[PDB]
């Protein structure tokens, strides 16, 4: 695949060095050389400077010869124009766009599912890292959840603590009994998840369920949290803001943001929370505030280093849980073993919800998960198929993959199953290297 | 600095080395003529010390490092490829012949010191030209090959493959022709060999004067010309099909280095006619399109000895030679981009002079030089003028009179290597020291001056 | 008509000041309200803030109701995509759309006029200005050269400085296309006909084929010496346009404020001279002779440093200076005095906007002298019994009070206006108001009133 | 005279460029090289980049060797520093400082004439400027109002006008006769010979001398005193700005329009009894909502030369009674001659004024820079007895007085006694004297000299 990249900002970035990942043909556009400058520098890719809404700057990008227009930029209308300018004049395949604006996809449908926007795929990516911080709160003692076929069936992920689990695998499953383990991870390689297995402390583990019986399921797992009630986010940007605005209903919020007129907009802009200009660093703020009675403090500041240290700080004037969200891997190893309870890299989000564009048509939903090196999908499917007449165990799935869940319609059905035709199947890769393989195995 | 991978590539590059002896003693058993003893006795050294440094070592622990490697795999090779000329009793001749000889081989220098090869084993002289053949492939994938080690654009392996076949399809496409024209099948392999790495090397004494015949004259100049040209803008040719016409006269360093050679060329033939130089106003055309090609593009082939040439040609060929091959090529002149960016420069500098509250920018396709490459490339010139007069110096000092020792430098520093000054050119019986300070030249000559100089500032350690 | 304008700021403005002249009802978006205040303040109309992009304010403006979207922002990417919303969300009638990107408009007719982008007409108003001063520059001694129908018929304008002679006695002299469509003495002009005495220091207008104009000109007063040498201040959109057209026939020096702009500039023209630096240092004017120079034409945004770059550039003596004066008060402070030619531009965009709100009848209109006056074109797509001028003769027709024919183009003829000439179908009339106000009129006049 | 001038900015600038315009050594010293690079190029004097306040700077820029510390910077902290290290390292000679800070010279005294801050003269040269202004207000018609001995006599300029001159001097004169008598009158460039029977051409630029106290009824029975000013609004909330403010607040009703927000919240509250507008000088809605009709003065104060000459004539577009422009810019001053703007104030003639006071020795003890900055009109002692001096004693058209020159009055302690060709110098009196060209100053300092 030969993919142009619109953007070398703050997500074309990471797109084009996990897109260079697997063996494609990447070139991507920019507006300045000297983000161009760092990824022709690391990731040998073809490089074009200029503005990526200009037919010249496309065809010295090869819109012509491309399969797909990524187009990520920060403004929504260049996006838009681009994927209309690279339509009318070049053809160019698939045209992912990002769009952030809300009341642009108010009437998605109206403007962006017809030839009038030629988008073929939006990809809000920020919206993402919310509803993950969201899921992530909603779901108390989740290090991860993520939701696959219309929020019906959900992967979510677990550690083990010296007081929770400790016990027979499939011999706590008697007790439950409607859920399967996807995988158990035990130190950076996983490990056979199958009837027998002795559960150690601190493996990270993945449970594949309902997404009705899932905080159910978490409930007599032995560790449903205690319900969230105090909330304070500091960073009033796109996904601080936003995980604001809808956190607010539910739970009480307090958001310290920086910026004078960011804050004063932020304040009329959303009703029912309370905006707080000034530094999420000050002790003075987090104690007046009470940083002490909050539930959780949720970092999303642009600068990495003080999300990082403002969280540490909150958790010494003794914040429940902290929630970092740290774009810069090499820092989310640093605080690994640490008193940070949760990274959140906003890539997770991002890398996975562009993925569903660049896999074929047999796979409407993938999500990266643990390092980004395992991957999980939402697969859809007598004569034609290698899946329709089988049951779960009896397809051969790549190695290392499990089928974790059945969707029919609108049922949920988690080693016996039978497959029937239209029906999705959420599965779990342990490696992503070997999904052209899953590719080709539900492919008519 | 770990110096201690760099020998694992190193010794790794011996033994790639020695498998390369078993091509010219498949001549040495092939054609009956000859010794090739040596080859299969440096097959076998040199295999054993490569081994013997891989061996000890592996690890790919993967700046400074690309340095002293690019500079090893010159010194190293260049050395080791000295080899054949020791043991063998056939062309005896000194140790420092020699190096002289495997340097100047590998290098695509192309001066010799055997006088009277002639009549020589048919696998000495296919080793003499396969050295050139094999450097030939360094200094272009040397232009590719860096980029992980070093920086070109610090101032993939896609195209490695990709490069030798451009290389091969081109030896091979000219050895055809060559024997076409009807040289015998090895003397059209081995020169298509030294006309495709740019070499100059020969089988006969007289190099390209074997056969007047203009069909080989003007074959070596059209071939000369597509290898002095650019391998990675001739990559236009694998990548999709033929659809090479408009990237040539697209880019403007090949734009240049056309202009650059029809004057030369119409300079000299009108100059060699004015003078009645040559008896038919044909073999003026010939031995003018030939010898300016040759001599500017690097190439070194003669087909003259510039009897009747006015001495202005020679001389203004002789400084025509500092530049010479699209950058990137098998040439190695300070290359045309240089002159041209250059050219551009010093009309600008002169520019200023005029409107000096004036913004100029150099340009050359479309987007402007940053100037921190402007200043490369003016430093880049005057260390290449201070390294041709210190080698000229030392020169003067080692024995050689003066133009002599100017004519070596200009012909050593470029890589040519023919006298060319005033009819003085053989190097076989030229001082011993000379001998090496003219290797030293085409070392420098070859590494384009900076990425040996900078090995020997105290900055460089650590 | 109710329009829409989408963008208050520069061209917005103006565009709004002028067709709230006329009674329409005009709502107008933009960016930040601080731009809105001031329009809100004087012209009475509606105001809409917020994204000039989003359905729900196109809604909060009227898209449904309007019958033309006026979509010129200072963004290109926003203007189009607003117009796309608009028609595929509102069905919006009429969608002008401002874009300056030079490569998009290259495939003006692949990208806009084939309903990809649903843009009914672009406009480019710094092209329009470039265009206008590129015309002054051709055309020595010019105060205004607007040419119509295809570049055939051309008003222009010329102070009285030659002249001085009998008004229809030198007509004759010596074949011969021009006539005098109007001439400003004071404030307000006076009836052209056989027998008015010409003044000095009066603006007159004549109106010839765009061929014998240069000719026209030439046996005139003081054709005057052909420019070899140009200098203009300001490197911005229409400073370096301006630049990298006439860059070719002239010889240019241009100075721009901001190193980077002026650096970037340095690169986009291979001929001429970029300076960093200041409109007004004596130093550099007189360091690069601008003693020596024919025309300093100042294109800076800051009104003020215009004006004063071009009378300093006088004093130091440039031949002659064009200064762009975007404040009216100012155009009309600097009259008597040193200012050569003050460009208004509204004077180009007004016009070259106007052609789209009123009917079709009418193919060019063109404001000029303070903008009171009007210049158009109309066609005649009528019949003897459809219409009521085709088939009529010049004198006979019954035409606004203070208009007066110039000229008629029929096909690639150019045929200027005696009383005598035959008015037919598929012709062009070049014609002149001296009072816009009186323009409805000529648009009726001009229509197949239906007779039964 | 070898100066070293401490900042190259904005008023060292013009100080520089006219003490180089008379032949001396000026070396000058800045905070950045940018505004060091134009008056290199320009004026032939040493150039020193560096902290005007540091040592090695002084030394570099001949602390040692000089003869006068120009000290006029940015910083008032940084000027005074200044010359307590050059004093202390150098022993440098004349140790002019220029202070802004008003609480600074609240103890003028106390913290100079000290030795304590050596510093020999202070000179703050914004607060000439607000002077300046305020006596072209409190004198309508005046162009240029100097006083001489302790506001004694007073040399006054006017513009010719339709109404007010227009005569026969002499056959005129007698009309409003009379202590005043015409130091020079400017026609075209240069002026004519003022005697008593010399006509008076149209168009011209008068320069009276008389009394200080006589002066305003000589304003007014001469033709043309100008019906007292009452509402008065100013552009430009900077120092002179809002100095000028505080000042014409107490007599004069005043609008203040201040582009920045912040400077104009502040001074809000800095001035009780003035009008702050927050917005531009341009804007006509501001200028109609305040009645820019019905204003009697608009002073343009605001940094940017252009937008004041601008504004200026726009005010008098839509009717401003009179307009006062501040333009820097000599080129300027020139181009907006014979137009709307009354009256043009080179804050220059107020500064380089009160600065030669300190380079020309103690025989001058005023001196003014005037029409162009090529003329001049100094107070000079004829500091000697009747046997020492070659000006005391002589009569005024028998002393060989410089070529262009013309005394205009002389000060007797508490007495004026304007100068007519007879008179009698006595030693210790004051001699009011007009040069048309200044070359010929050191002509007059000499002349004056035991
Ligand atoms: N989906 C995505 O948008 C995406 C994808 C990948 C990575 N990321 C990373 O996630 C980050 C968050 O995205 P966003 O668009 O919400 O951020 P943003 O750019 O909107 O900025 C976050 C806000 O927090 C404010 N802030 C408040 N207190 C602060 C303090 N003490 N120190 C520093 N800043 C403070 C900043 O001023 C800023 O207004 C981005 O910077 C981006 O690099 C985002
Ligand atoms: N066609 C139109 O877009 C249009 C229509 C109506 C009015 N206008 C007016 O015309 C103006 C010019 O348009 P533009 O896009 O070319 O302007 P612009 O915004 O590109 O700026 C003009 C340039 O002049 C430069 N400049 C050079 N010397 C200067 C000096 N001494 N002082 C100040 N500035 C200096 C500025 O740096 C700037 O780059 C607009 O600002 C607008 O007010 C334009
Ligand atoms: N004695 C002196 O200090 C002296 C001597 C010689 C020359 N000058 C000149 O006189 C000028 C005035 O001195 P200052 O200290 O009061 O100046 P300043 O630095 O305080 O600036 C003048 C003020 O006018 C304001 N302003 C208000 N409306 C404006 C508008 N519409 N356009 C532009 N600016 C506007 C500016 O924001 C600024 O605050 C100085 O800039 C200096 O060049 C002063
Ligand atoms: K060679």
């Amino acid at each position: 695949m030969k993919i142009i990249i619109l953007g070398a900002g703050q997500v074309g970035g990471t797109l084009a060095e996990n897109l260079v990942g697997e063996n494609n043909d990447i070139t991507i556009v920019d507006n300045n050389a000297d983000r161009l400058r760092e990824l022709q520098d690391k990731y040998d890719l073809r490089v074009v400077n200029g503005h990526a809404s200009h037919p010249d700057v496309l065809h010295e990008a090869g819109a012509q010869d491309a399969d797909m227009l990524v187009a990520v930029t920060n403004t929504d209308e260049t996006n838009m124009a681009a994927c209309q300018v690279a339509f009318t004049l070049f053809n160019t395949p698939n045209r992912v766009a990002r769009i952030r604006s809300p009341e642009y996809l108010a009437e998605k449908e109206a403007l962006f599912k017809s030839g009038a926007i030629p988008v073929d795929h939006l990809i809000a990516p920020e919206e993402l890292v919310t509803s993950y911080i969201e899921r992530l709160i909603q779901y108390p003692g989740a290090l991860q959840v993520v939701s696959f076929a219309e929020q019906k069936v959900s992967l979510v992920a677990v550690k083990a603590y010296y007081g929770g689990p400790l016990v027979g695998n499939a011999l706590s499953a008697l007790r439950e009994h409607d859920t399967r383990v996807a995988a158990i991870f035990r130190q950076g390689r996983p490990i056979r998840p199958q009837g027998t297995t002795i559960i150690e402390a601190d493996d990270e583990v993945f449970f594949v369920a309902a997404s009705n019986h899932i905080r159910s399921v978490m409930s007599e797992l032995q560790r449903l949290e205690k319900p969230y009630r105090r909330i304070m986010i500091v960073g009033g940007g796109n996904i601080g803001a936003s995980l604001a605005k809808r956190l607010e209903q539910t739970y009480s919020v307090k958001l310290i943001e920086r910026d004078y007129q960011r804050a004063e907009k932020l304040s009329e802009q959303l009703e029912n929370t309370i905006v707080f200009c000034g530094d999420a660093a000050d002790q003075e703020l987090l104690t007046e505030e009470n940083i002490d009675q909050v539930d959780v403090f949720i970092a999303l500041t642009n600068e990495d280093e003080t999300n990082i240290m403002s969280a540490m700080l909150a958790k010494r004037m003794g914040a429940k849980k902290v929630m970092v969200l740290i774009q810069r891997g090499a820092y989310v190893d640093l605080v690994q073993g640490g008193v940070i309870d949760v990274a959140i890299s906003p890539q997770q989000a991002t890398i996975s919800a562009l993925l569903t564009h660049v896999r074929r048509a047999d796979i409407v939903n993938v999500s990266s998960l643990r390092r980004g090196a395992a991957e999980a999908i939402e697969a859809v499917a007598e004569t034609t198929s290698k899946v329709v007449g089988r049951a779960i165990g009896d397809i051969k799935l790549p190695p290392g993959t499990t089928i974790g869940a059945v969707v029919r319609g609108e049922e949920v059905l988690i080693d016996r199953t039978v497959i029937e035709q239209d029906d999705h199947v959420v599965m779990f890769l342990v490696d992503k290297k070997y999904v052209p393989d899953v590719e080709a195995l539900f492919q008519p | 600095m770990q110096f201690r991978s760099i020998i694992r590539i190193v010794g790794l590059l011996l033994a790639l080395f020695s498998v390369t002896m078993l091509a010219p003693a498949l001549v040495a058993l092939l054609y009956r003529d000859g010794a090739g003893v040596p080859f299969v006795t440096t097959f076998f050294v040199l295999l054993f010390c490569g081994a013997m440094c891989w061996f000890p070592n592996r690890r790919h622990k993967h700046s400074r490092d690309g340095f002293l490697i690019v500079v090893l795999f010159w010194t190293v090779l260049g050395s080791a490829g000295s080899l054949p000329f020791l043991i063998a009793d056939n062309p005896n001749i000194s140790v420092t012949d020699a190096f002289f000889e495997s340097f100047s081989a590998l290098t695509t220098t192309g001066a010799t010191v055997i006088v009277g090869l002639d009549e020589l084993p048919k696998a000495i002289l296919f080793y003499r030209q396969f050295l050139q053949w094999f450097g030939g492939m360094g200094i272009i994938v040397l232009a590719v090959a860096i980029l992980p080690v070093l920086g070109i654009g610090g101032m993939i392996a896609e195209t490695a493959k990709a490069l030798w076949y451009i290389y091969l399809s081109l030896t091979i496409a000219c050895a055809v022709a060559f024997w076409l024209a009807g040289m015998t099948p090895f003397d059209a392999i081995s020169h298509s060999f030294s006309t495709i790495a740019i070499g100059g090397f020969s089988t006969h004494d007289a190099s390209m004067g074997y056969f007047d015949s203009y069909a080989i004259n003007l074959i070596t100049v059209v071939f000369l010309l597509i290898s002095a040209c650019n391998f990675t803008l001739h990559f236009a040719a694998f990548a999709s099909g033929g659809v090479h016409p408009k990237y040539y006269w697209k880019d403007p360093e090949f734009r240049a280095f056309i202009f650059i050679q029809v004057l030369l060329f119409l300079v000299c033939f009108l100059l060699l006619l004015k003078h009645h130089s040559y008896t038919s106003p044909y073999d003026a055309f010939d031995q003018a399109l030939f010898q300016t090609v040759s001599i500017s593009t690097t190439a070194g082939f003669t087909t003259t000895g510039f009897a009747d040439w006015p001495l202005f040609l020679p001389v203004l060929l002789l400084f025509s030679s500092f530049i010479g091959g699209c950058a990137g090529s098998t040439g190695g002149g300070m290359k045309v981009i240089r002159i041209l960016l250059l050219t551009l420069q010093g009309a600008r500098e002169l520019k200023r002079l005029v409107h000096p509250r004036a913004v100029y920018t150099i340009k050359v396709g479309g987007s402007a030089l940053p100037q921190r490459v402007v200043d490369a490339v003016w430093g880049f010139f005057s260390a290449y003028a201070l390294v041709f007069v210190v080698c000229m110096l030392g020169l003067i000092a080692t024995g050689m009179d003066e133009l002599s020792a100017f004519s070596a430098v200009a012909a050593t520093l470029n890589n040519l290597g023919p006298g060319l000054g005033e009819v003085a050119l053989h190097f076989g019986d030229v001082n011993d020291k000379a001998k090496w300070v003219l290797i030293v030249s085409m070392l420098f000559g070859r590494l384009e001056i900076f990425t040996l100089l900078i090995l020997l500032t105290p900055t460089f350690w650590r």
